[PDB]
């Protein structure tokens, strides 16, 4: 029935509280990608070797 | 020993498969759960073209979209680019022009750049017909091959053709 | 009025793919930090003095 | 040159402002808009105890309460820690038991431990009253102090009064 299919698809938590975790964690992901894109691009132009998988 | 190395990149969307074809061409290995990629890395593996020893360099990394540090360096002294989609989820190939535009803003404009379907085992998936990306490919001056990591369709033709390409440019 | 604070909180995805999105990043976020930690205990172990604020 | 060398790590609840009281008290700098620490770092400082010189070597790293790779060598050698929640945030004053949880199970049971009430600043923001934790502190064998590493109140007399309860350890 339709307050059954509706209640499903009411997060107790409001939508910009779950709209602010979204970017919160994008903004986590972006960082901490970059942070690593940062080391590698280092090993890279140093010693590309350890990139090897062997 | 080796005569020549070719350094060749694996580029292409998130989950088109890239890892799995350099495990398979380098390792003769496959899994079903690999994760995405989270640093660069390359194997290598030698094979003959026209007499000569050619040790194929081939590198690999996450098909994200965004700038990367490691963007400009990923793309520094590769010959050939292979640039995967896949066969089964439209929007990687909808996507592949935007993968041309990433190798002229940061490749060599002399490189070998070969189209490849992955997935081709996924008959009931699919929904990028072989004859539309075969015309594409032939539109765009790129070579074009469907592989499969999976089942190891064309894998061993598709390093072999783009490195034998390279070799006689 | 109660149809537009309803409205407002609820998304065009489905509830079940929203979940799916928190996960996938969850675990992105999870894996990326750990391959981190990875480097920096290696570094921790061997050079520490890269790690200091000069 | 220095007569001893103390290391001091931070540890607490992310958010509380360890990464501004390091910045504080090594750098003499603040930053309202500072961000979770992705790795660690640390600083140093030499100060005069009891007439001897002890530098102080302060570690940092992100509060989180995950399992990390990091965390058995963060703790390896530390004399002393800084164990810091937020006055204006009563789940950090929550999660100090936690904390104690990860020094007995990382960390030297010989360890200095002091608890720290940062953000004392954010008067009207208050969640934890002073005299609640101070006796929390007492109860548990910690020495106590509430700090703001945005207006300095306290910093200095912070760091001070562990590196001299480890130095007359
Ligand atoms: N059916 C089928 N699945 C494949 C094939 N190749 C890869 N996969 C699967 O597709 C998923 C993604 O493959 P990956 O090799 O990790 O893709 P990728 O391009 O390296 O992804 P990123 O590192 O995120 O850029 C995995 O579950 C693989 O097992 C294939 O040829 N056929
Ligand atoms: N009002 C006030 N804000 C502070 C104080 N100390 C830190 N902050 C702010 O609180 C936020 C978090 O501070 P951080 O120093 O980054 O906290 P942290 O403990 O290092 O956080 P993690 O690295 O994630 O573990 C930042 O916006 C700081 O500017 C303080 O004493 N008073
Ligand atoms: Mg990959
Ligand atoms: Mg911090």
């Amino acid at each position: 029935a339709f307050s059954e299919s509706l209640a499903a698809e009411i997060s107790s938590v409001s939508r910009d509280e779950l709209m602010e975790a979204i970017q919160k964690q994008e903004e986590i992901n972006f960082r901490l990608q970059d942070y690593i894109d940062r080391i590698i691009v280092a090993i890279m132009e140093t010693n590309p070797s350890i990139l090897e998988v062997k | 020993e080796y005569d020549y190395l070719f350094k060749v990149v694996l580029i292409g969307d998130s989950g088109v498969g890239k890892s799995n074809l350099l495990s398979r061409f380098t390792r003769n290995e496959f899994n079903l759960e690999s994760k995405s990629t989270i640093g660069v890395e390359f194997a290598t593996r030698s094979i003959q073209v026209d007499g000569k020893t050619i040790k194929a360099q081939i590198w690999d990394t996450a098909g994200l979209e965004r700038y990367r540090a490691i963007t400009s360096a990923y793309y520094r002294g590769a010959v050939g680019a292979l640039l995967v989609y896949d066969i089964a989820k439209h929007l990687t190939y909808e996507n592949v022009e935007r993968w041309l535009k990433e190798l002229r803003d940061h490749a060599d404009s002399n490189i070998v750049i070969m189209l490849v379907g992955n997935k081709s085992d996924l008959r009931h998936l699919r929904a990028v017909p072989t004859d539309e990306a075969r015309a594409f490919a032939e539109k765009n001056g790129l070579s074009f091959i469907e592989t499969s990591a999976l089942d190891s369709t064309n894998v061993e033709a598709a390093f072999q053709t783009i490195l034998t390409e390279i070799y006689r440019i």
